[PDB]
């Protein structure tokens, strides 16, 4: 577990401020909230759709990350970044 | 058929200039939205398809110094 890891730096998902978005019309919501951290400290915040991917700019690195049925996100991220994944609220 | 949601960085460290990127991007041929996204409002996602995203982030770039394409995610439908 990698939850588990970044609780060891403080990091709490159900604790962090929800990001800044817009729910587009004629589209779904997106279900996800993503949290993007560089040696442990808050970077960026977004969201996504579960049981998906998407493709994001981290530094000089363009990285795919899969978003499973959960949100939780895996990928090839570049070392001193960590990007995690939490149910927006009351999804 | 498919729609993409592309999130642009750009400088935009004010409500007027984020204005002047939302006016700008919704004036694009393809783009059904537009919204402010990021820790530090500076970027928009823009929805659409067939959304000439090359020339929208030039205008872009043209009028705040910086643009670049930073997410893309397919959407899912239903």
């Amino acid at each position: 577990n990698e939850y588990l890891d970044a609780k060891k730096h403080g990091i709490d998902l159900s604790r962090e401020r929800a990001p800044n978005f817009v729910d587009h019309p004629g589209i779904p919501p997106s279900d996800c909230f993503w949290f993007l951290y560089k040696n442990y400290v808050r970077q960026d915040a977004g969201v996504c759709q579960s049981d998906w991917s998407f493709d994001m700019k981290i530094g000089q690195y363009w990285v795919t990350i899969h978003t499973d049925e959960g949100c939780r996100l895996s990928g090839i991220i570049p070392a001193g970044w960590l990007i995690l994944g939490i149910k927006r609220l009351g999804f | 058929g498919p729609k993409q949601k592309i999130v642009i960085k750009a400088t935009m460290s004010n409500a007027k200039s984020r204005a002047q990127a939302m006016v700008l991007a919704s004036k694009a041929n393809g783009v059904g939205s537009v919204g402010i996204t990021g820790d530090l409002k500076d970027q928009l996602e823009v929805v659409g398809v067939g959304i000439d995203i090359a020339c929208l982030v030039r205008c872009l770039r043209k009028k705040l110094r910086y643009a670049e394409i930073v997410k893309v995610e397919e959407v899912k439908d239903k």
